[PDB]
RNA sequence: UGAGAAGCAUGCUGGAGGUAUCAGAAGUGCGAAUGCUGACGUGAGUAACGACAAAACGGGUGAAAAACCCGUUCGCCGAAAGACCAAGGGUUCCAGUCCAACGUUAAUCGGGGCUGGGUGAGUCGACCCCUAAGGCGAGGCCGAAAGGCGUAGUCGAUGGGA
RNA sequence: GAACCCACUGUCGUUGAAAAGCCAGGGGAUGACUUGUGGAUAGGGGUGAAAGGCUAAUCAAGCCUGGUGAUAGCUGGUUCU
RNA sequence: CUCCGGGGAGGCGGCAAAUAUCCUUUGAUCCGGAGAUGUCUGAAUGGGGGAACCCACCUACUUUAAGGUAGGUAUUGCAACAUGAAUACAUAGUGUUGCAAGGCGAACGAGGGGAAGUGAAACAUCUCAGUACCCUUAGGAAAAGAAAUCAAUUGAGAUUCCCUCAGUAGCGGCGAGCGAACGGGGAUCAGCCCAUUAAGUUAUGUGUGUUUUAGUGGAACGCUCUGGGAAGUGCGAACGUAGAGGGUGAUAUUCCCGUACACGAAAGGGCACACAUAAUGAUGACGAGUAGGGCGAGGCACGUGAAACCUUGUCUGAAUAUGGGGGGACCAUCCUCCAAGGCUAAAUACUCCUGACUGACCGAUAGUGAACCAGUACCGUGAGGGAAAGGCGAAAAGAACCCCU
């Protein structure tokens, strides 16, 4: 999804990734908790947390 | 910080005692080393200089102000 | 020469030596042919799960070097090929010259 | 204290029964919270995240375990723990 | 009866310690040699 | 079979290498060195089972109970064989489960194996402020080099500070 | 005269419960006393109310690694026909 | 994690199977190049400290509470600027900014110090030996180097390394031992300067050539017998610029991976040559406290010897091209060179490491201490010492189920 990543602002990646990390954050609660049987989710938020981070390097 | 001649770099060297039988054992030479005050008018002081007596010798013949300008461009703090 | 997952072989060496199949799967140098070199496997119960144990019969793998790809025309064993017919490599037989008939 | 923190403070719940009597009773959360987190860190975590209100915060660290698995030995990382008290009837 | 050995952290760290080895050029001698045999723990 | 070091044939075991002849090179031959490494004998089912404070019975569980649990008696310590702190150790703490090895006997028991829990501080201690002996030490003095000593300082509790 | 610090006598122990002890007696016990914590002195050196004592169960010259495969007119051993 | 290139059907690293969620022809896993991130200790550098910890200060932004984000704050040396005592001018001292250094690591190089065991059948001169060891400090090499050198028909022609000369001439309690040179044959070859200043070297940029970091294609075998299995027997066939090697159920040129050969690169690195600009060479302009001498030592194969020559701790001390050094005491004559100022490639020394290939080298008591989770377990306060331990089967098909316990 990187592609769709790099066609976005400085300001909409960093409300991105606050919303990334809350629903990091939510994830491994509901893990912790074992309400959630995927853990390709929370796989998914830690890569797509490392996208945005390496994609606003890159546009600042 | 050592026993060097601030004009000649005289520095003691080994050697031996050699006794009657021939026998060897080390020793050092050291320098005829001293400190000793000279007068440079040109900055209008007395200079404190550990030296030996050949360098005294050489400062005789070259002057003062000759001497120190080449220690102070081998780079020492005169 | 390369063997793929739904390719039609024949085994050239082995007890199975003559017979044909399917593979069913490839992995390092080992092949899986459908319904060919059956084991049979004494299995224990597993507590958590269950599933009352039993002898049952499934595949070994055979070494790669000991099938060879099926010619459907000649119904024979065959060598393969790379060609790059129009602009794309294709698999050829290598007796007849003609393209791998797909699974 | 920033976002990034905030979501990092705090690992997971605590199942035990000392936990689950502590909730049933005396209305307090047992939480595996991040090895260098501060008292404060932790309260403004639960705040946030919870939207509840928390008048003390108390926490212990349990050094790990060294146990010999197969032929090797191994240990267990340190775990931090943290009984959060919150006010009157909450959560 | 006393034996020979009784411990002490606080002075086996000063007297054997990483920190004492560095402090002088022979202990960071120990300390290159032990790194060149390939030692686990290099100090106590 | 030959005078010998040895050779040849073959039964059984074993399951993939071996090698004529003639030359060539040697880590080329073991019984001893109170030789070196591993394995196994004799002594011999012999000595011993680690404070001479001491045990007895009923019931339980268990494959099995002198040693575990419950109960009723007996005995020993009581300026320590009781209760704490520092140092030192590091999970030995608690619960469930197991008995091969560990426990100088057996063990259902354990400081043993496995699994899961457990250490909550403004007031206790440490950290922190302060310094002793002593250590290090900008400049500095001294020394072939490495280095020695030391000023201003900076550390250092076994002591002072809610 | 207890604690505490010592070690004069005897039995036992000597492949010990213990590579220096137990037991019964014994000496000092407000002093040149005993003791915790932390420091200083390093090998022809230290320290010693002095025994060549002690310096990590090692002391007429500690331990470790190098010179090093020291040298040994001495002892032992030296392999099939 | 991102981008570029390769590749084309599987994959989610190993012990280590299974399991789930899954990813992938809208190109995954994997391979190469370039970027992003990169906690704490450690030269450790904000202060401290018992390494992986404790405590801070100053700016700018941000928040309302008790915080966050980014940057700066070590020492020493040099340069510039500012400030500034005794003390009048100054100097010392102080501060800021900029630049640089420190630490680690095989061997080889250069320099500063420097043993004893041993041999002499004892031992002191001597030997061991400028060895072991300690210390300082470079480079891809270092050092040396362009005659104040040898030679002795008046000839050679800078350094360095190899073979001879030769165990010769000599030195030596003339013992034990130590041990040249001249000349000849080779390897490599190269000279250039002292103030308008050379050869050369180092950086940066450009151009050209080559090399290197993924990869693609790559020939040709059937029947029969034994056998669990054929690559082995018997009978014929095909390829070869490919009969190197490895694997496959026993021994395969033709089953697989490969081999000979022919191709291949977005992007990066190395080297070589040519130009451009810097900078260095290069504080030095023919060499005075120097050559030589007295005293004490050291180096020369050379131990004070008939002892020349080189270095100097101490005391002295010229001439200066009609001048000076050497030719092994010394004198005369002849011959030869020009010290007291510099730079310089190759032939030479080595292997921590990278790629390819090789062995009348070892095959688990061998070979590294270590084929295996080894500098580990274990021992010691510490420096330090230091092991043992490889093999089911082609494939787990690793023994469902019954019986004793
Ligand atoms: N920091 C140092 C302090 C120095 C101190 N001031 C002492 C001093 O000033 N000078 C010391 C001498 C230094 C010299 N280099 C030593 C040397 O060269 N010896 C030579 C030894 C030779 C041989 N190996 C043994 C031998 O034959 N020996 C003899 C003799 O046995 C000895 O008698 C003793 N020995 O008992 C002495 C008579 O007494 O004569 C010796 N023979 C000789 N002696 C003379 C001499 O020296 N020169 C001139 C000539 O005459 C020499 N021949
Ligand atoms: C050599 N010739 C002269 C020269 O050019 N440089 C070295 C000058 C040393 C000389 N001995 C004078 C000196 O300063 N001695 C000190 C001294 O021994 C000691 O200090 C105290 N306080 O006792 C030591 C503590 O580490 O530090 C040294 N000094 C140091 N300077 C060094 C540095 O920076 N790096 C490396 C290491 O050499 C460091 N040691």
């Amino acid at each position: 999804k990187t592609k769709d990543l790099r066609e976005k602002s400085v300001e909409e990646l960093k409300a991105l990734l606050d919303e990334q990390q809350l629903n990091q954050f939510r994830l491994r609660m509901a893990k912790a908790t074992g309400q959630l049987g995927k853990s390709h989710e929370v796989q998914v938020a830690r890569k797509t947390i490392a996208r945005i981070k390496t994609l606003l390097t890159e546009k600042q | 910080m050592s026993k060097v001649c601030q004009v000649t770099g005289k520095r003691p060297v080994v050697g031996n005692n050699v006794s009657h039988a021939n026998n060897k054992t080390k020793r050092r030479f050291e320098p005829n080393l001293h400190h000793h005050r000279f007068w440079l008018e040109s900055e209008k002081r007395f200079v404190r200089l550990r030296l030996t007596t050949k360098g005294m010798r050489i400062i005789d013949k070259l002057g003062i102000e000759k001497v120190v300008a080449d220690l102070r461009a081998q780079g020492q703090k005169i | 020469a390369k063997i793929k997952k739904g390719d039609q072989v024949i085994v050239i060496a082995g007890k199975e030596k003559g017979k044909q199949g399917t593979v069913l799967s490839v992995s390092e140098d080992r092949v899986k042919v459908e319904g060919l070199n059956l084991v049979k496997k004494h299995q224990k119960p597993n507590r958590v799960t269950g599933a009352e144990g039993g002898i049952v019969t499934q595949e070994a793998s055979l070494h790669i070097s000991n099938v060879a790809i099926l010619n459907a025309t000649t119904q024979k064993a065959d060598r393969v090929g790379y060609q790059v017919i129009d602009g794309v490599k294709t698999r050829v037989y290598k007796s007849t010259g003609e393209s791998v008939a797909v699974a | 204290m920033n976002n990034e923190r905030i979501y990092q403070v705090l690992k997971g719940p605590v199942f035990s029964e000392k936990a689950q009597v502590l909730g049933d009773t005396a209305g307090v959360q047992v939480f595996k919270v991040d090895i260098n987190a501060t008292k404060l860190e932790i309260k403004k975590a639960v705040e946030k995240l919870f939207g509840v209100e928390v008048v003390k915060v108390n926490t212990t660290i349990t050094k790990g375990k060294t146990k010999r698995f197969g032929r090797t030995l191994g240990r267990r990382s340190d775990v931090k723990k943290a009984y959060v008290t919150l006010k009157a009837g909450q959560d | 009866m006393k034996r020979t050995f009784q411990p002490s952290e606080l002075k086996r760290k000063r007297v054997h310690g990483f920190r004492a080895r560095m402090a002088t050029k022979a202990g960071r001698q120990v300390l290159a040699r032990r790194r060149a045999k390939g030692r686990h723990s290099l100090t106590v």
